[PDB]
């Protein structure tokens, strides 16, 4: 049990230091150290590694390891990432090796020829390395060759293929950091808000937001996040397209009452003019009458539970602005006569 | 006609296992100068019932597109609201027959479409 | 140790003006030739790793011209590093490039080449860029989420071709019939891929509403090669929808049926049974557009070779392999023999269906005669509402074995005072389209045998020579088989038989045939659950040495 | 826009649902069966064959190859070609109970003479039913198969010792 901590957190070391630009001293016997330990690591995994204190142990080293790292300053190094990349930690090593200019002739020769030895070992009980990197390359063949032929962009985001990847991830990397329980989720939330692309990452939360159970404490973290986070609400709504924010919310009835609240306010700060019969904003983010009608027909084209809430919603607020029955005088007379 | 035809049985596997042997062991003694009832009868060594039940013969009960019972654990349960048809189905099925036709139209979890024999309006809701 | 450069420096120049013309396939008709020609690429690698393996690297300048131009396009092409084993050789190739001991520059940049071409082969992120922004960010490497990412895509499109399949004739987005060529074209070389089997699956099941062909028979031979050499393994399902799809591809089944009777495994009947029960040709042989198909191929066999004892067997096993899958599969609504067998009266198929498992072993003889009075009728009185001809009967009572092979161990068991209806089906049997004047002489020839058989039998164990004296014409493989059911049957045999065997079997094909019957004979025995092991040792020590003579 | 009507929008009913079923994959003929006897039950007891066989070979237009082509196809060549195939096989179930004039008027389309990209399946299937008549034995190689299977077939039966048996009668 503690006898695999030092082999694990040695390990890691070599692997974070393989792919960096110091191989100057590596030779044939630190390779094959290094492949005899992954070869070590990729048994465990075999042996033990489902049900017992030990996998839990590992997974408390690994994500403890990925979290006193963090990713902020002096290297953004992955790692290897989770316990399933156990089984497979000896194809990283090898990428990363390969991928190295700076790695000596003698060392790129006795490694290529440990990884490729040829057809001699052609019989074989356990899948090889030379097998595992050979998967790997028909995978990454298919991978581009759906992608530019055959694929498309579905329109309704919950079901494409790429967003409900990325999801997926997601949701197992909030998961692990539930059990670790050692910082909270929104950090980890808040610190990707910062570092990544923004459209992108809303347009995946909407996705996860959706994803049904695989272990919803995943989708139950994001919603305590946004309603903690005004900001990233602000452009959540804004940006995505309205039947996505409609499920989302039909799903989540703790975003509802907020939702009108910011399309509400978006109205407010709308102006008529007689000569063209449209209503406008004064500044040019404003969101427009097309967009705006947009987003209430898809809200009420939807479940009852959330007609009733958006249509009371929109008569308080006439009502609240004079009970006029004709346009030119309040926004959500005109909303009401148009969904009619 | 009167010469032997081909001939096989449906019904209770324990049933019917007797007859198709009875059949092979006298198959030998068919004589076409008889009728096929007085062969049969012989050959099979029993008599007939003289319509045992004639108002409840039989109604099929079954898919009216696979025409089967037990597809994968379900039963015909999706019936046509008319007198005149009464035809059972299975959600599966009856869903991928509505969800070809021109005339159908989906709601929520819900799809109205033509009942397949008679053609009157035969409502799905999954 | 002749040529040794020639013909593969040849095929090299071949090779790289094709390479160069399809230069990473982002087009139909490079993707359509590339599908073509890849296989012979494999090949062509196969040569020229034996060739650098031999030797070394940065010595010898034989190819060492465009290798590398070579390996590249072959890399750069996806539908080549997809293949079977093309990229494991394409990387073995390059490992025998490299150079341990750099001495000039050039050296040097060819290994930093190899290592580039190699990294773009493993690792590089040719895809989409905000997702291998975010899992680079939320630090996820691409070999830890490729396979659910492959995954996820292939879900989607099965489910997108499940859906325009359920949408026909509807107002909705129609999946355009480019993007699902495109997949059929995909699917090609990684067919043998685990993780795009439902791709394939879906792609046979999704026929639509067109009257043309949307898929390229390239797609469907891929496939059909592919379940016959048992590297994919679909559902019968989808095999039969690809039959009854492309037919050349159950031409191209069925033939490889033949090779295993006619090179791999004549005469081991269990292996053939095992064969065709793997195979889904029984399953699929219950639509009658392919029972006719598979028919009109064992005809056309039938009549090639003059009646060849190692298709006969073949057909009554397939015929008995159909037979238990029509009646597991067809309980409701199930299609009139007539239509299998639609050149006969139906009355006769009606008694050969019959199995003799059901029946005791001493009511054969009844049934048989039966059998014969029913053919006779069918041939003899040929008269309109009847057969087309005596060799449409005779093939139809060639499909269900038991009965026409039971028939001389039935006249051996009455060889005193034969029944002429059981000498008459025999004559049929050995000869069809000989007329009555024929058949008679045949039957007394046969009687009188019989005679001398039941005289030596109720004799002592008497010598060898005595038989080949009536062995001794168009009535010869009559007399050979009913010889050897003799020797079986008597308990004079397990004595003499080899005596008899070595002055019958002259050729290899007396030996073929005499093989063909004991392996005939022994399936049929342990079929029926009737044996005397006497004769069961007896014809399985013959058939062991016999074997080794051929 | 590109709504288009199915090819059988314009037939009796009875007919419309058995074209609907033999669409359903290599279980359309099996289920083709079931509708005859599910209209057999029927008010209609029989099914009006000669006139489904009238609308199989009634043409109407179509533009296919170029963008730019007028052609006239008959409905056996319009309708999906699982429905094609599944009924071939239904004829060739119940042939006896067909009137001989619209058959032939169906086999002299599924035959196909002078097209390019033919349907060997419809080809074949046409073969199988001339010869179920005894109007097609035809003096000819007119064979369900191909000739590339044929000579395959041949090449393989040579290498194998032929039979006692006299089949062919020189
Ligand atoms: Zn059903
Ligand atoms: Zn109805």
């Amino acid at each position: 049990m503690e006898s695999l901590l030092q082999h694990l957190d040695r390990f890691s070391e070599l692997l974070a230091v393989s792919s960096t630009t110091y191989v100057s001293t590596w030779d044939p016997a630190t390779v094959r150290r290094a492949l005899q330990w992954a070869r070590y690591l990729r048994h465990i995994h075999r042996r033990f590694g489902r049900h017992g204190p030990i996998r839990t142990a590992l997974e408390r080293r690994l994500h403890n390891q990925w979290r006193q790292e963090g990713g902020f300053g002096r290297g953004p190094v992955p790692g290897l990432a989770n316990f399933q990349a156990l089984g497979h930690c000896d194809v990283l090593l090898s990428l990363r090796l390969l991928e190295n200019r700076a790695l000596g002739d003698a060392a790129r020769y006795h490694l290529v020829q440990q990884l490729f030895p040829g057809p001699g070992v052609r019989d074989a009980d356990e899948e090889t390395l030379q097998e595992s990197l050979a998967r790997l390359a028909r995978r990454r063949s298919a991978v581009h060759m759906l992608r530019f032929n055959g694929y498309r962009e579905n329109p309704n985001l919950q079901e494409d293929s790429l967003m409900k990847t990325q999801a997926e991830l997601l949701l197992e990397r909030l998961q692990e950091v539930g059990k670790a329980e050692a910082e909270r989720p929104a950090r980890f939330l808040s610190s990707l808000w910062e570092r990544l692309p923004q459209n992108n990452f809303l347009k995946v939360i909407a996705v996860a937001l959706l994803q049904p159970p695989l272990s919803g404490e995943g989708s139950q973290v994001l919603v305590h996040w946004l309603l903690g986070n005004s900001e990233v609400f602000a452009a959540f709504c804004r940006a995505l397209p309205a039947g996505l924010l409609t499920l989302v919310t039909s799903r989540h009835p703790a975003l509802s009452p907020v939702y009108l609240g910011l399309l509400t306010d978006w109205g407010q700060r709308l102006h008529y003019d007689l000569q063209k019969g449209i209503w406008v904003g004064t500044e040019s983010q404003d969101v427009p009458w097309e967009e705006l009608h947009n987003r209430f027909q898809s809200l009420c084209q939807a479940p009852p539970p959330l007609k009733d809430k958006v249509l009371t919603a929109l008569e308080t607020c006439k009502a609240q602005d004079g009970d006029f029955e004709v346009p030119g005088l309040s926004i959500w007379t005109d909303l009401l006569l148009a969904l009619r | 006609p009167t010469m032997l035809p081909e001939c096989f049985f449906l019904g209770a596997d324990h049933v019917v296992k007797p007859l198709g042997i009875k059949l092979s062991r006298n198959i030998h003694l068919w004589d076409p100068e008889n009728s096929v009832l007085q062969n049969l009868k012989d050959v099979l060594e029993i008599d007939f019932p003289a319509r045992a039940i004639l108002e409840k013969s039989d109604f099929t009960m079954d898919c009216g597109i696979c025409y089967a019972y037990q597809l994968d654990g379900t039963i015909p349960d999706q019936v046509c609201d008319n007198s005149q048809c009464g035809q059972p189905f299975h959600q599966i099925c009856l869903y991928e027959w509505l969800r070809g036709l021109l005339t159908s139209r989906q709601s929520f979890n819900i799809i109205f479409g033509e009942c397949p024999y008679c053609s009157k309006p035969i409502t799905l809701k999954m | 140790m002749a040529q040794d450069s020639v013909d593969l420096s040849c095929d090299y120049q071949f090779w790289m003006q094709k390479l160069s013309v399809w230069d990473q396939a982002s087009t139909l008709e490079t993707q359509q030739d590339t599908c073509l020609h890849v296989a012979q690429f494999q090949e062509f690698l196969r040569k020229m790793y034996e060739a650098l393996k031999e030797m070394d690297s940065n010595t010898v300048i034989e190819r060492f011209p465009t290798i590398g131009q070579l390996l590249a396009k072959a890399c750069w092409n996806p539908f080549i590093l997809a293949y079977d084993e093309s990229q494991k050789i394409l990387i073995w190739c390059l490992c025998c490039l490299i150079n341990k001991e750099p001495q000039n520059s050039g050296q040097s940049k060819l290994n930093s080449w190899i290592q580039g071409v190699l990294s773009h082969i493993l690792s590089a992120l040719r895809f989409d860029k905000e997702v291998a922004l975010f899992t680079q960010g939320l630090g996820y490497a691409p070999i830890d989420y490729y396979p659910g990412l492959l995954k996820n895509m292939v879900l989607s499109l099965a489910s997108e071709l499940r859906e325009n399949h359920l949408n026909g004739f509807n107002t909705q987005r129609r999946m355009a019939p480019e993007r699902v060529a495109s997949l059929s074209r995909v699917c090609v070389p990684l067919i043998t891929l685990t993780d795009v089997d439902p791709l394939v699956e879906a792609l046979l099941i999704c026929h639509g509403r067109e009257p043309q062909e949307i898929l390229q028979p390239e797609f469907f031979e891929a496939v059909n090669e592919a379940i016959l050499l048992k590297k994919i393994s679909l559902p019968m399902s989808a095999v039969v929808c690809l039959w009854l799809r492309h037919l050349p591809s159950l031409e191209k089944a069925m033939l490889h049926l033949f090779e295993k009777l006619i090179s791999s495994e004549r005469n081991c009947l269990r292996r053939i049974e095992c064969f065709i029960k793997d195979s889904s040709l029984p399953q699929a042989a219950c639509h009658p557009a392919i029972f006719r198909v598979v028919d009109e191929m064992f005809r056309c066999a039938l009549l090639e070779t003059d009646g060849a004892l190692e298709i006969i067997a073949t057909i009554q096993v397939f015929t008995q392999c159909f037979v238990e899958a029509l009646e597991k599969a067809s309980k409701q609504l199930r299609f009139a023999l007539k239509t299998y067998f639609p050149y006969t009266s139906p009355s006769l198929a009606m008694v050969l269906l019959q199995d003799p498992q059901d029946i005791p072993r001493g009511h054969w003889l009844q049934t048989l005669k039966h059998i014969s009075e029913l053919l006779r009728e069918a041939v003899e009185d040929q008269t309109h509402g009847s057969c087309g001809g005596p060799f449409e009967s005779w093939f139809l009572f060639i499909h269900f074995g038991g009965w026409a092979e039971m028939v001389a161990e039935q006249l051996l068991m009455s060889a005193a005072e034969p029944p002429t209806a059981l000498l008459w089906l025999l004559a049929f049997y050995y000869g069809p389209r000989d007329g009555r004047q024929q058949r008679a002489q045949t039957m007394v020839q046969v009687k009188a045998v019989l005679g001398h058989l039941l005289a030596m039998s109720r004799s002592s164990s008497l010598s060898a020579q005595d038989l080949q004296t009536v062995a001794g014409a168009p009535a010869q493989q009559l007399i050979r088989h009913l010889l050897l059911n003799f020797l079986l049957w008597a308990p004079g045999g397990h004595t003499i038989a080899w005596d008899v065997i070595t002055l019958m079997a002259h050729t290899a094909e007396i030996t073929h045939e005499i093989i063909g019957f004991l392996d005939q004979t022994l399936y049929r025995w342990n079929r029926l659950g009737i044996e005397s092991p006497r004769s069961e040792k007896l014809a399985r020590e013959l058939l062991k040495e016999l074997r080794t003579q051929v | 826009e590109g709504v288009e009507p199915a090819p059988w929008a314009q037939l009796e009913a009875p007919a419309r649902l058995l074209l609907q079923a033999l669409q359903a994959g290599p279980e359309g003929a099996r289920r083709g069966l079931g509708v005859l006897r599910a209209l057999g039950s029927r008010g209609w007891e029989p099914f009006d064959w000669g006139r489904l066989l009238e609308a199989l070979c009634r043409e109407e237009p179509v533009v296919q190859g170029p963008d730019g082509r007028l052609e006239l196809k008959p409905l056996l060549l319009r309708l999906p070609r699982i429905c094609q195939r599944n009924l071939m096989s239904l004829l060739m179930a119940v042939r006896p109970s067909l009137p001989e004039s619209g058959l032939l008027s169906v086999l002299q389309i599924a035959q196909q003479d002078l097209a390019p990209d033919p349907d060997a399946w419809l080809r074949a299937l046409g073969e199988l039913l001339r010869r179920d008549l005894g109007v097609g034995t035809s003096m000819e190689g007119a064979s369900p198969l191909s000739e590339r299977c044929q000579r395959q077939l041949q090449s393989l039966c040579r290498g194998l010792g032929l039979g006692g048996r006299r089949l062919k009668s020189p």
